[PDB]
């Protein structure tokens, strides 16, 4: 069972730059009919992986020559060279000279400067109550860099409990992230209480951005 | 000519 | 051009079968072998099966233990997977691809697999509008939010597609049993609610589509 080791997880790069990624294979990848079965994948955001590069160093149509592949045996690089923000996404390596195995993927992240998010709150819409729920929303839009949090207050108490928060991908066109955080209560809890807050801590930021509404003048 | 190199024997 | 579609993915229940098939245009069909692999969630790609031209010769990742069939029909130019008894563990994207000299050159779109005893549920689809008496700048944030829908996965358009530019599609999450996921867009404020916009959500386990229009 043959182990392909990508390093590093993750890799941020600025553009016009270099970005060099390795992969690593428990054995030999050299077959007894000479070749080196190696290949490199890219799969972008939304997108199916497509073919980067195949044994070792060819480039597939359609590849610039931005993109290299080099190595032998059981160590092997892929050099992207001139980094364009349309590069991102997760490269993986693959080896089919045994039962073929795939690499863990290296994530390419595009480097810009520090982006405050835009951060919007929604109560609960008139339909989810009618239904029994009771969903508050913040969106926080288009910023930079990714780590970034989010506390929910219920009448000026943390709510952990009942919180989905979900990142995008890297976007392209701007190099920016955006996540969503959803707090989900019931009816009844939404009901008796008033004051709902959202508190988004970044970075760009030294206090926390605040969003708020009151549930009796929705 | 082989497209699945591992099935090689 | 050359392409590959899979079949639509889908629930299955543990220990039912289905079976997945793909097509392939643009190519002399049989003048490839072809592949499934699957990508499964936390994980990395895995290979599930390939098969040679006239499907005379097969290979299967071993830990399936014969309960996958690949197969292809040179008639049709359709490549098949049958799976038997499904276990939790089985659910993934698929994908279909053309193998070539050892990699795969052309990948499918992927299909989604679910192996559940939970039900088909699909989604409620709530608007987002500001309110609750805050006042309005040069642009507003719209969005929707998709709750209680299984199994994966939908798909959120924005007035039939021709809004894109500022929208963002936040990844599905699972709680208590159910697939929350949310979209926003932004427009100009001088804009809505004058000129209509609304959010499509398909949902296709449940053969459901709605277009839930924005109201302020």
């Amino acid at each position: 069972d043959v182990v392909m080791t990508q390093t590093p997880l993750s890799l941020p790069v600025s553009l016009g730059d270099q970005a060099s990624i390795s992969c690593r294979s428990s054995q030999s990848l050299v077959h007894s009919n000479g070749n080196t079965y190696l290949h490199w994948y890219l799969q972008k955001p939304g997108q199916s992986p497509n073919l980067l590069i195949y044994k070792v160093s060819n480039r597939f149509s359609g590849v610039p020559d931005r993109f290299s592949g080099s190595g032998s045996g059981t160590d092997f690089t892929l050099k992207i060279s001139r980094v364009e923000a349309e590069d991102l996404g997760v490269y993986f390596c693959s080896q089919s000279t045994h039962v073929p195995t795939f690499g863990g993927g290296t994530k390419l992240e595009i480097k810009r400067a520090d982006a405050a998010p835009t951060v919007s709150i929604f109560p609960p819409s008139s339909e989810q109550l009618t239904s029994g729920g009771a969903s508050v929303v913040c969106f926080l839009n288009n910023f930079y860099p990714k780590d970034i949090n989010v506390k929910w207050k219920i009448d000026g108490s943390e709510r952990q409990n009942g919180v989905l928060n979900s990142w995008t991908d890297q976007d392209s066109k701007d190099s920016t992230y955006s996540m969503s955080s959803t707090l989900t209560l019931t009816k009844d809890e939404y009901e008796r209480h008033n004051s709902y807050t959202c508190e988004a801590t970044h970075k760009t930021s030294t206090s926390p951005i605040v969003k708020s509404f009151n549930r009796n003048e929705c | 000519e082989p497209q699945a190199p591992w099935m090689e024997q | 051009e050359v392409k590959l579609v899979e079949s639509e993915g889908g629930l299955v229940q543990p220990g039912s079968s289905m079976k997945l098939s793909c097509t392939a245009s643009g190519f002399t069909f049989s003048d490839y072998y072809m592949a499934w692999v699957r990508q499964v969630p936390e994980k990395g790609l895995e290979w599930v099966a390939n098969i040679n031209y006239d499907g005379s010769s097969t290979y299967y990742l071993d830990s399936l233990k014969g309960r996958f069939i690949i197969s292809r029909d040179i008639a049709k130019n359709i490549l098949y997977l049958q799976m038997s008894s499904l276990r939790c563990e089985d659910t993934a994207t698929y994908y279909c691809a053309r193998l070539t000299n050892g990699y795969l050159d052309v990948w499918g779109a992927g299909t989604t697999v679910t192996v559940s005893s939970a039900k088909t549920t699909p989604p409620s689809v709530y608007p987002l509008a500001p309110g609750c008496g805050d006042t309005t700048g040069s642009s507003v944030t719209l969005g929707c939010l998709v709750k209680g829908y299984f199994p994966e996965s939908v798909t959120v358009t924005w007035n039939s597609g021709s809004l894109s530019s500022s929208v963002h599609t936040f990844p599905a999450l699972l709680e208590s049993g159910l697939y929350t996921m949310s979209s926003s867009v932004t427009v100009p404020s001088s804009t809505w609610p004058s000129q209509t916009v609304t959010c499509s959500v398909a949902h296709p386990a449940s053969s459901t589509t709605v277009d839930k229009k924005l109201e302020p």
